[PDB]
């Protein structure tokens, strides 16, 4: 029951702290939709695809 | 142009422009906007990027469009008068610089606009303006000049 | 006259109008009356006829009068033209009959309402109105063509 408390608290805040990185990854793009996007920030560090 | 003011109990605090497929509002103010339609809108908080929801449909939407690259440091309009500055904002003399003007945009000859307003009430002979602009490949940065206070 | 709208996220759907004694607001559109003095009135649900409480104050009963039996095919006349015809309204013509009309009265040449627009939208070469009417001896009907899209 300890155990299961080390990987339910780790599960829940490296996956908060990567949705802070997904957050924070679109927040410089969609303020300016009319900006060319690279494909390395597109699908492999975050998840948005081309659109518009 | 189309740019709605906020209000708080009758005076007037703040301003919320409309761009091109978006909605802008400051987060140094609070208040409510007097337009219905403006109102029933989901905006959610962000960083200091200021990221909001333009969730009203098309039949309004891009009063204005929002500035492209190529920036010089030429003349730019302004609701009280004028600004020539690319890198920093202008020193506009007194009278800009009370309380309440945040979220004013900043617009070019083309009336495209450049920069919305955030701070920067007196800063002596040379008033300076917290703005947010796109920095080189249009991505929205925030610039702050030293002790900008929330204006 | 008097016909106040009914306005959801700002835009207006419907109208709602004020026979005396009762106020007939149609149930198909949603949203709320902006009147104070009619905002506060309790909605009771019935069928299409769409009845709501007539809890008007005695300060500004009796706002417009009813018609009941005895029509003429004659020519009344409407908000966007006129029809002529008392077994159905009249086909009117394209461009009329948009979005956003249903409840408004149709008048006679004396101003008494006999009619209550719902549905309708395209009949054809002309569209032909779904409306509400009085029959043979003062019972409210509820008149539709086959086919016939509300708003």
């Amino acid at each position: 029951c300890t155990c299961v408390a080390i990987i339910m608290v780790s599960c829940v805040t490296s996956v908060w702290l990567l949705c802070r990185t997904r957050n924070l990854c679109i927040t410089p793009y969609k303020l300016a939709p009319n900006a060319q996007v690279p494909i390395l920030l597109a699908l492999l560090c975050c998840i948005k695809p081309t659109r518009a | 142009d189309k740019t709605f003011p906020i209000m708080l109990n009758g005076q007037v605090n703040g301003y919320a422009c409309v761009v091109g497929g978006r909605v802008f509002k400051p987060l140094h103010v609070e208040g409510r906007i007097d337009n219905e339609q403006l109102a029933a809108i989901k905006l959610k908080k962000a960083s200091i990027y200021d990221l909001e929801y333009g969730d009203v449909p098309q039949c309004m939407k891009s009063d204005t469009l929002q500035y492209t690259s190529d920036k010089p440091p030429g003349f730019y309009n302004w609701h009280h008068g004028a600004v020539q500055y690319e890198n920093n904002r202008f020193t506009v003399p007194r009278g800009v610089g009370g309380k309440g003007d945040s979220g004013r945009p900043i617009l070019d000859n083309k009336g495209r606009v450049v920069a919305i307003v955030l701070g920067g009430v007196n800063e002596g002979s040379r008033t300076a303006l917290s703005v947010v602009t796109w920095n080189q490949k249009g991505v929205t940065v925030k610039d702050t000049p030293e002790g900008s206070e929330p204006w």
